[PDB]
RNA sequence: AGGCCCGGGUAAACUCUGUCGUGCUGAGGAAUCCCUAG
């Protein structure tokens, strides 16, 4: 399980569902192009470096 | 008021005196009020919490100007002093006492001397430049006063 | 014809006067010296303006502080506000005007509560 | 000899949680199939559930097991009323179901059974959920039927000496394995045939006697 | 009351283990017990404060080795405790290289190397007979740092950190120290002290002046003369190239102020402790 | 001197916390947690009169020794008591420097980085965790471990806070907050 | 008529420093309710 650092561009306003879970737009940090959207618990803003595990997650609510 | 409706959206509280400089951020997330309650005020309207964040100042706020990137703001206050404030984490970063820099002295019907008139020793209006480096500052006086921000 | 400056400091209810005159380095708080007031664990917060500004700025002045009201903590904040305003005010009126602005820059770059006390009102949320 | 205190989260230990128990004091006595057969069978609701002779014999067999003689056991009871009960390794029990039944009635009444000699309590009704009372080095497992075959001695052989295990054993009425899915790390099966909670706990605890070397 | 140890760092504290649970911390300025410290179970063995600040370690009777800080007042705050081996730990020593690196030589056949902030011994060493009492630390200016351990009725050893250059025995070993050169060593047994060239693992040359058994060995005033102390009731100083207390002695070691020696500390089995600021 | 003791005049040069330990050479080991764990502005004792609840993300600008104090005034330390908490921070940092001979504030910052979890379980769904929540959950599990292991023993919250903060800096399998980080990440792995 | 004299029944906190050392000398189930800066 290699660790992939990652950061944030957009905060996805009207989508985020089921409680305080913020869904967020994510631009990868080592290769600064590949951008997936991830599910984030807790307070998160733009320009905020997130640490994610295995990136084979394409799901939402 | 709201332009795309036409009505009055709110009237907002908080000040103990006539608010004397208003400025939105060029981002447009923060309104800033500067009032004769010797205070300024961060008005965070647009989110779900129309919250305030006061800036206890020393004297009657004459002016408020934004850095063209919205991370820093300047207020003129009636001493004659300018001061510089972070906006995200609200905290004074710097300040000028410009009382001697602005004294355009001795109108007629002054039986007081030129350098003793309080009333030419304050900045009515301040702006930043488009880079965000120098300020214009000016009052009821003869000298326009061009400061900087970093030094 | 002396070089005298009166200066106040505030917290919740603790108010402190400090008179700063042309002296030889002492700071005395209610008669006792400054390193003896305010039980041990907060004297660093007493000393904070001294070791920001440097003792070389203080080796020519005398600061006499009376403190009344409040609890221990509020008396500490009232003292340190009276220290900082005392030296900024003495350097305002007696030594040159540049050195005032430099001292205000050092104190404000540390914490503005050394100069302007911001008392808390309440928040009746909308 | 001193058993496992609640201060100790270091000893590799077996927590046995008997989940979905039937401890409901009605009218004072418990709901058993001996005398309440007329009111359950009359009021047409799933007869099937007045359990507690199986958690009785699990309490007899597990509290008479040699894992209690090593003190490495810690047993909890989760009932239908949301009541979670901490049963001591050092508590003794009468061997009879009637005195156990009224003793559970007064356990639900005053929420604590004190020792007749010691100062400390013995049967302590405690908070939901179980994760406040489980060790951090935990193995939240569950005996099941849909799970593939897992040998016990090889499994706790693959558990390390810092790593305690919390098993979920079903003395329930009739139910699937979703009784514990908020707190399951793993579900295992030990035999192809149907096994009860008593022989399940006895084979598991004697197997971890074989794998923990309790002689 | 017996007396088992006296040492000092490498500071106005001379620490004195008398064998009971009470162990006295000394001011070397005014010769007095600065703090009677020690809340040990039965028998506090050889303890020494570390050579930076004042953090004391000492081992107990059962095997519980305790390390605890001390300052200038009554501060016996137990920093941490140790209960790994259930047989009496005899000496614990610091390392003058690393501040958090300890040494326990027990009544076992094992000695072991410690680090403080963990709860596991960082290195373990076997090989002796039972009751291997004494041991010390080989300093290196540019070489590596080695370890010495002398036993009950067995040899005396040195190793890196497996490289055991064990020497020999002819008598029970109870007084060992290495020179500050880091190449020569003293292993002192009952009838006779033995000086040991450690360069090519060279054998002994053996010296006797004490008729009865030696107990403790201390290097002395200038860093040059070496005072040896017996169970006969007699000590004497030695040279570096050629080589009287009223009853029988145990742990008789000098005390130096900064580099100049200040007072000979004289421990004895009866209980008095002849400390002498006045010498010849 | 104006009026200052020999310890303070002795260390008058830089900013030292508890007048012993400077900030000028301490380092984060997470670029995610770097902009929130505050070592930027210098502060002498954790007691300060800052309002870090006016609006969100101020407590990513207050210093983190004040955060360890503020978390150390919970129900196990009777919420009004501040100077008890900075005193326990004082004796705990002294016990770290005597057990460790390392900079105790680096022990605390690497402790916080090594303790805050990175994936959690939406109550099932498994989400990445915010870095502000990583700092918050880190500090909360540290002080919670300090109290829950210093509950009935003779060992004070000074000693036990120092042990959880040291073992937390090591990332060992002994520390309560490390064990809770591995349990939360273990649940997020098992669920996804 | 009463009054006497003598007996019976400007803070808490906090700081700092020292003596003892968990020692019936144990903080409250399910539930439901409240609460966001002095």
């Amino acid at each position: 399980a290699p660790v992939k650092f990652v950061k944030v561009t957009r905060v996805l306003g009207r989508t985020g569902s089921r409680g305080g879970v913020t869904q967020v737009r994510v631009e990868f940090m080592d290769d600064t192009t590949r951008s997936i959207i991830r599910n984030v618990k807790g307070p998160v803003r733009e320009n905020d470096i997130l640490v994610l595990l295995e990136s084979e997650r394409e799901a939402r609510r | 008021w709201s332009v795309q409706t036409g009505q009055l959206l709110d009237r907002l509280s908080g000040h103990e005196g006539p608010v004397s400089s208003l400025a939105f951020a060029p981002d447009g997330s923060v309104l800033v009020s500067g009032s004769w309650d010797r205070t300024a005020r961060i008005w965070s309207i647009f989110s779900r919490t129309q919250t305030s964040e006061p800036l206890q100042l020393q004297s009657d706020v004459l002016d408020v100007a934004f850095r063209p990137d919205s991370k820093q703001i300047a207020i003129s206050t009636l001493d004659g002093q300018l001061t510089f404030w972070s906006v995200s984490e609200a905290q004074q970063v710097s300040g000028v006492d410009g009382r001697r820099d602005v004294s355009g002295g001795r109108r007629i019907t002054d039986r007081r001397t030129a350098a003793n008139v309080a009333g030419t020793k304050n900045f009515n209006t301040i702006r930043y430049s488009m880079d965000g480096t120098c300020l214009l500052a000016g009052g009821n006086s003869k000298y326009i006063c061009l400061y900087s921000t970093t030094t | 014809s002396v070089q005298a400056v009166q200066v106040f400091g505030k917290k919740k209810n603790a108010t402190a006067v400090a008179r700063c005159v042309q002296g030889k380095g002492l700071i005395k708080v209610n008669g006792k010296p400054l390193k003896l007031f305010a039980p041990e664990i907060l004297r660093a917060k007493l000393y904070e303006p001294i070791l920001i500004l440097g003792t070389d700025k203080f080796a020519d002045v005398d600061i006499r502080i009376r403190v009344a009201g409040g609890g221990h903590t509020s008396q500490v904040y009232a003292v340190r506000q009276a220290i900082a305003k005392s030296i900024v005010a003495y350097y305002a009126k007696y030594v040159d005007e540049h050195s005032k602005n430099l001292l205000k820059q050092e104190l404000i770059q540390f914490d503005r509560s050394l100069l302007v006390a911001d008392p808390r009102r309440c928040e009746p949320k909308k | 000899h001193v058993p496992i205190p609640p201060n100790d989260k270091d000893t590799k230990r077996l927590i046995v949680v008997l989940s979905n128990a039937s401890l409901e004091t009605y009218k004072y006595t418990l709901l058993n199939s001996d005398e309440h057969i007329g009111i359950m069978r009359k009021m047409n609701r799933d007869i099937s559930d007045a359990r507690p002779d199986i958690t009785h014999q699990c309490l007899l067999t597990l509290l008479d097991s040699p894992i209690n003689k090593a003190g490495k056991l810690q047993i909890y009871i989760q009932t239908a009323k949301g009541v979670l009960i901490e049963v001591s390794p050092t508590v003794r029990i009468p061997r009879t179901f009637k005195r156990f039944a009224g003793l559970m009635v007064q356990l639900l009444h005053r929420l604590s059974i004190k020792g007749t000699n010691t100062n400390e309590k013995l049967l302590k009704v405690i908070q939901n959920p179980i994760t406040d009372h489980l060790p951090p080095n935990c193995r939240k497992v569950t005996l099941s039927f849909d799970a593939p075959l897992v040998r016990v001695r090889d499994y706790v052989d693959t558990l390390g000496p810092n790593e305690s295990i919390c098993v979920f054993v079903g003395a329930m009425a009739k139910g699937p394995d979703n009784f514990a899915d908020a707190y399951v790390d793993e579900k295992i099966s030990i035999s192809n045939y149907s096994l009860s909670a008593s022989v399940a706990c006895s084979k598991f605890c004697h197997a971890c006697e074989d794998a923990w070397d309790i002689i | 009351w017996p007396i088992s140890h006296i040492s000092f760092p490498a500071t106005n504290d001379l620490f004195a283990v008398t064998a009971g649970p009470r162990v006295e911390i000394f001011s070397i300025r005014k010769r007095e017990p600065l703090k009677t410290i020690g809340r040990f179970d039965s028998e506090a063995h050889c303890g020494e404060i570390r050579p930076d600040g004042r953090v004391l370690v000492a081992g107990e009777d059962t095997g519980r080795m305790q390390v605890f800080d001390v300052g200038q007042g009554t501060r016996a705050v137990i920093l941490k405790t140790w209960h790994i081996h259930k047989q009496p730990v005899w000496v614990t020593k610091w390392s003058p290289t690393e501040l958090t690196t300890l040494m326990s030589c027990s009544d076992d056949k094992t000695v072991r190397l410690w680090d403080l902030p963990s709860n596991d011994p960082t290195r373990l060493f076997t090989g002796h007979t039972d009751y291997v009492r004494c041991g010390a630390f080989m300093p290196g200016s540019a070489n590596s740092n080695l370890l010495v351990s002398g036993s009950y009725d067995e040899t005396v050893r040195v190793w890196d950190a497996g490289a055991v250059m064990t020497f020999k025995h002819a008598d029970p070993i109870e007084d060992v120290l290495p020179l500050p050169s880091g190449t020569t060593l003293l292993a002192a047994s009952g009838n006779a002290i033995s000086v040991l060239d450690l360069v090519a693992a060279k054998p002994l040359r053996l010296i006797t002046n004490h008729q009865k058994t030696v107990t403790s060995l201390s290097l002395a005033s200038q860093g040059r003369r070496v005072v040896s102390g017996s169970l006969d009731g007699h000590v004497k100083v030695f040279e570096t190239t050629s080589w009287p207390s009223p009853i029988l002695s145990l742990s008789v070691i000098t005390a130096g102020a900064s580099h100049d020696d200040r007072h000979l500390a004289v421990g004895m089995q009866s209980g008095v402790l002849s400390i002498r600021t006045r010498l010849s | 001197y104006d009026v200052l003791p020999k310890e303070v005049l002795a260390e008058v040069g830089s900013v030292k916390l508890f007048n012993r330990w400077s900030y000028d050479d301490i380092e984060i080991r997470d670029i995610s947690l770097t902009d929130y764990i505050q070592i930027r502005a210098p502060v002498y004792i954790p007691h300060s009169a800052g309002r870090y609840a006016v609006k969100r993300f101020r407590k990513a600008n207050c210093p983190i020794i004040e955060r360890l104090t503020n978390s150390l005034m919970m129900h196990g330390r009777n919420n009004g008591k501040k100077l008890m908490a900075v005193r326990i921070v004082a004796h705990a940092f002294e016990i770290i420097h005597l057990m460790t001979d390392q900079n105790p504030i680096q022990v605390a910052v690497d402790a916080i980085v090594n303790c805050g979890p990175r994936e959690d379980s939406t109550r099932r769904q498994a989400v990445d965790v915010s870095p502000l929540r990583r700092v918050n959950q880190a500090i909360a599990l540290l002080t919670t471990g300090a109290r829950e292991a210093a509950f009935r023993n003779v060992k004070t919250i000074a000693e036990c806070l120092a042990e959880e903060l040291i073992n937390a800096a090591k990332g060992s399998s002994n520390s309560y907050a490390i064990k809770k980080k591995d349990e939360l990440e273990r649940v997020a792995k098992s669920n996804r």
